[PDB]
């Protein structure tokens, strides 16, 4: 008694045990497989670019649920292929200017990204291109070409470019044009899997307090420093910024260190490991990162999966694209900026939930598991994201136990 | 009052056909059911008032006579309903399959796979299970479940 069911429902089912406690390890184990074969999502490709594009359609200009915007966009940042040294420091960026992070060839626009502009950015055959839409290309000249810009200006769209002499240089550009209203992070280009680790904090749109506030709220800019001291421009920079360092000694100096010490006269607070794993599982149990972050009483309930530069570090730029996507999590945007769910105790930043991107290839360490444990709510796991192809399948199967889903 | 997916009541497949009209009719008969509104589809089939110049016995009869034919010829998303009114109760017939999963022997996670259950439905199922409905049948403890459909592949 007490529920009727839909026209449509294929089988009833009839759950017989002998005593009722068999009953909910059923239920539960239901419970947990149900929510974890719906709640736990794959975005992938052949090629690092069409990963960008299928995690843009599915997260940007999207009907779907669990999304960040279900309208059109206004701006689009691009970034090169083989980019991970100039547009690292570009999710940030993405963030603020509540943009998708595309990946493109260096030479070729290709035809797969063109779409993807015009279709992100609800541009079509009977709508002129004007300066109204805007597309950020992050890197210099060996990250887009000068072909690739002259082609998306001869259609009319307003391109930026944010490039400077070398990759130092080009993130102090990209970090100018991210607001730095007084907190930032550096790394040292060395190990560029400790700068992914910290790619969804920094993009996150925080507030003065550290909660989260995605109506003039800003995101935290990263920057890339030789590990020495610190240069003249740098320096101008920081003001009064609290520098949370990151990379071990091997990534920057305690030199580089002491010269931040005296440049804006706060202490950087330091996060390392001897690996590029270890370094990550100290950023995910970082209370004032994720934990702290929340204005509900929940804890890190969302989470993603992505390759780490063990194979390759090229591979590690598919962590890149979705930082934007992990930072805005748990709420879908309008066009005026309101919760929706098709249309539409339920606000925003009350809402939101960012998810840390973890970075395991092939095995996942016992200090990430021990981290990611840390942070979980009593409830457990609600969304889980695997970004890219080649992760091994012990990974996800220990995420999943971690997680119960 | 209307009949609406989601709401409180009971549900019967149509392999007991049989067996849910010959309660309506011997409750009608007992001085049990007063009133009986079937419904088509979401459309209103006709009204059985035993007191609108009518009887128990003739609408015992009447009641089989009208719905005999469909539900013996159901079509996958095809349903009729009842509001059955005692002095109240809503009934919903529809075509689908039942299956039995006796756990002391299809496990769950084999379950999952296949069907998309409600997380809500199965929330406040298993909460109810160990502290904060079921039913106790032939010395086994049952639970009903209704999946929403089938999972992709």
């Amino acid at each position: 008694k007490a529920s009727i069911a839909d026209e449509n429902s294929p089988v009833k089912l009839t759950l017989k045990s002998d005593k009722k406690k068999d009953l909910k390890d059923y239920v539960d184990d239901l419970r947990t497989y149900n929510n974890g074969y719906s709640n736990a999502i794959e975005v992938a490709g052949e090629d690092r670019i069409e990963t960008a594009i299928a995690l843009s359609q599915k997260y940007y200009n999207s009907d779907d649920e669990n999304a960040i915007f279900r309208d059109s966009v206004d701006n689009v940042v691009l970034v090169g292929g083989n980019a991970i040294v100039d547009g690292l420091v570009a999710s940030p960026l993405a963030s603020e200017k509540k943009a998708p992070l595309l990946l493109t060839s260096k030479d070729k626009l290709d035809s797969s990204v063109k779409a993807e502009i015009k279709r992100v950015m609800n541009i079509k055959s009977t709508t002129g291109i004007n300066t109204s839409k805007k597309v950020y290309l992050a890197g210099g000249v060996n990250s887009i070409s000068k072909e690739v810009e002259n082609e998306l200006k001869d259609m009319g769209l307003k391109v930026t470019r944010l490039a400077g002499d070398d990759r130092y240089e080009t993130s102090l550009k990209i970090a100018d044009e991210v607001g730095l209203d007084d907190k930032a992070f550096v790394v040292g280009g060395t190990g560029l899997a400790d700068a992914m680790s910290i790619a969804p904090v920094a993009s996150q749109l925080r507030n003065a307090n550290g909660k989260m506030d995605l109506a003039d709220g800003d995101a935290t800019p990263i920057v890339v420093v030789d590990g020495k001291t610190i240069n003249d421009d740098v320096k101008d920079f920081l003001d009064d910024s609290q520098v949370d360092i990151i990379g071990g000694e091997n990534s920057v100096s305690k030199d580089v260190e002491n010269a931040i010490d005296d440049a804006t006269g706060k202490s950087p607070d330091r996060y390392s490991g001897d690996d590029r794993q270890a370094t990550n599982a100290k950023v995910i149990k970082e209370s004032s990162y994720y934990q702290d972050n929340l204005n509900n009483d929940k804890k890190v309930v969302n989470f993603f999966v992505a390759k780490d530069g063990s194979t390759k570090e090229d591979q590690l730029v598919d962590a890149l694209a979705a930082a934007p996507v992990a930072a805005n999590f748990g709420v879908t945007l309008n066009s005026d900026g309101k919760p929706v769910d098709k249309d539409g105790d339920n606000d925003k930043n009350k809402l939101v939930s960012p998810a840390p991107i973890v970075l395991a290839t092939d095995s996942l360490s016992s200090d990430q598991s021990v981290s990611i444990s840390k942070v979980l709510d009593k409830d457990n796991g609600e969304n889980l994201v695997q970004v890219g192809k080649g992760i091994a399948t012990s990974v996800i199967n220990k995420l999943k136990d971690l997680l119960s889903m | 009052s209307k009949v609406e997916t989601g709401d409180q009541g009971y549900t019967v497949v149509q392999s007991k056909y049989k067996k849910a009209v010959e309660q309506l009719q011997k409750g009608l008969l007992d001085g049990s059911i007063t009133e009986i509104k079937i419904f088509f589809e979401g459309t209103l089939a006709s009204t059985i008032k035993v007191g609108a110049e009518l009887s128990a016995e003739d609408a015992s009869k009447l009641l089989f006579t009208q719905v005999d034919n469909k539900l013996d010829n159901l079509g996958d998303g095809d349903y009729v309903d009842f509001l059955i009114s005692s002095g109240i109760t809503k009934l919903r017939i529809l075509n689908a399959k039942e299956e039995t999963i006796d756990i002391d022997a299809k496990t769950a996670q084999d379950l999952a796979k296949k069907y998309v259950f409600n997380k809500t439905d199965l929330n406040t199922l298993y909460r109810v299970l160990n502290g904060d409905l079921v039913e106790e049948v032939s010395g086994k403890y049952q639970v009903v479940l209704y999946p929403e459909g089938k999972r992709v592949t």
